[PDB]
């Protein structure tokens, strides 16, 4: 049961560390970044500077799989 | 809330013009460029959301606001208006008519609107005061002496107006960590996605 | 609504130029430029759409327009024509001729004419006024200091034109930014692709 | 707890500007930019957490705080308030509505208002005392110092500031290690994720 | 018995050396990175001086299953 609810937590989500200036309303940008159709509009020049880091969550999908 | 006295003198200051018997800068030439100044900073980081709920009749077919930079949502008769437009269509679709500055729907239908948009409260005199946070000092400060740096003064202006684009990023930067530490929400985990 | 006074000021002081009595620009060359200027902004970001509904006969048959930059929608007794040209082919489809600045239908039918196009609404006095959100004004300003700093008057005007015209750039966000917050839908998610 | 006449002396030390008679830099502009440097420290590291717990009624609907950062937990009659807005919505979920230093409910309901939030106690007398960790006195100097390096006194201003940059960089460091040291576990390994 | 909760351990957690001056409160920290949907906010320029390094766990997943 740990590991079927684990694994479903982990596919269909994204972990991410956030400066605490990467953006405006961070909160609206993690609900609007966990769609699978997500345009999420940023403040202007966000995309050069890399205050956001998307961390792979699924590192453990076939581990749990085999387990 | 940020008095203009203080912009005005930080200002006179950085352009090595805080004298007061010469004023090389006229002050009517400082407001407009604090109005500016005002007019990005509310532009990009939508500072200021407005509400008008009003009515619109066949008599009086559009609604004025004031200061507008953008609308976020509309509803007539507590009727969601998709689509934006400024060619007043005949028929079809109901859609919002904006004729800068001025609200209709343009294939008209009698009602109400209910409008949200960004405003800007711009400042006409020395002795007013801007109704904004105290950390979008720097960034009014920064902006506006980047807009008066490329007056010809010195043949080195640039590469200081460069230097304050760099300054002004950083001030931009405290201004979005105040803005999410305010109107966003506490979170620390995202939710999984429910289709 | 932008006043030409206040670009022909910042233009005067950034060209170093901003003495009464001298004006080594004449005031017709500044407003020439800003024509063009006015030409090159609404060109590029569409600023001003214009809806024409008129009536071509036999008698006359030709839509006389007036600063045109683009036609975007036709209509012909709300029958969509499909394709523009300039040669008055004789027979075959239902084309649009466009004779610069006239517009007729190139086969012609008797009917009416629903054109969308663009607009210009050119300045010709120091006096009048433009009718264009004022975050406009750096772009105007940029764009039109651009076109001057390229008189010889000094052996470094290149690399100034070149600072102008990264904050041009600048400008032209800003300016893309508002357009998008104003006559743009607030989306957030895309739609499926249904085929 | 810091003394305001050290973190002045220091900065007057720094400036080359330790004169009793002279004084270049007049103390009011000095306490105004130590007004802006512990804004920024107070925003940048959530220095000051305070609690407000009041009551609002039909008769006075808005709770004024002072000296606003952020809020980071609301509770109406031991309920969570989810959302936070500045719009005023007539009806719906209930939304904690934030006016610039006011704080009221939107949909609005009787009740009271335990409000989490953080705060400045600015200064503004030379013989004041701010209190703060002594450790922040090298990031209020350096982050004071940036501020005014920056008027054009001298042409290799802006390396000079560059340099105080990367110190108040380190100066941060320092005090983020202190504020870890107390206000954070001692802990040396992390939990499992139980779902 | 041992090697079935090791590896339980194993995965399903993560390993980093900090520094002191890493991030304010890293005990808050290591309390929202634990979970599968992290949305952990730091200072600013955190994530440019790289004074976190999260080392890797399961270099012995395979080798502990074998045996």
């Amino acid at each position: 049961n740990y590991a079927e609810n684990r694994m479903g937590n982990m596919m269909g989500s994204f972990k991410a560390m956030f400066e605490e200036d990467a953006v405006v309303d961070v909160a609206e940008f993690v609900e609007t970044m966990s769609l699978d159709n997500a345009i999420a509009k940023v403040r202007p020049n966000a995309l050069k500077d890399h205050k956001i880091q998307f961390m792979n969550n699924q590192a453990d999908l076939s581990a749990l799989s085999q387990k | 809330m940020i008095e203009v006295s203080e912009v005005i003198a930080k200002v006179r200051e950085r352009l090595n013009d805080n004298e007061v018997g010469n004023y090389e800068i006229l002050d009517s030439v400082l407001v407009e460029n604090i109005n500016q100044a005002l007019l990005k900073i509310c532009l990009e980081f939508r500072l200021k959301k407005a509400i008008t709920r009003s009515l619109i009749t066949e008599e009086e077919r559009f609604l004025t606001l004031n200061n507008l930079l953008g609308i976020e949502s509309v509803k007539l008769d507590k009727k969601e208006i998709e689509s934006r437009n400024t060619i007043e269509k005949d028929t079809g679709e109901l859609e919002l008519l904006i004729l800068s500055d001025r609200i209709s729907v343009t294939p008209f239908k009698i009602g109400e609107l209910e409008v949200v948009y960004y405003t800007y409260e711009e400042i006409r005199n020395i002795l007013e005061t801007i109704k904004l946070p105290k950390i979008c000092l720097d960034v009014l400060v920064y902006s506006v002496l980047c807009n008066l740096l490329e007056i010809p003064n010195n043949e080195t202006n640039f590469s200081v107006l460069a230097n304050y684009k760099q300054l002004l990023k950083l001030a931009k930067d405290n201004l979005t960590n105040y803005l999410s530490l305010m109107y966003s929400k506490n979170i620390h985990f995202s939710k999984v996605v429910r289709v």
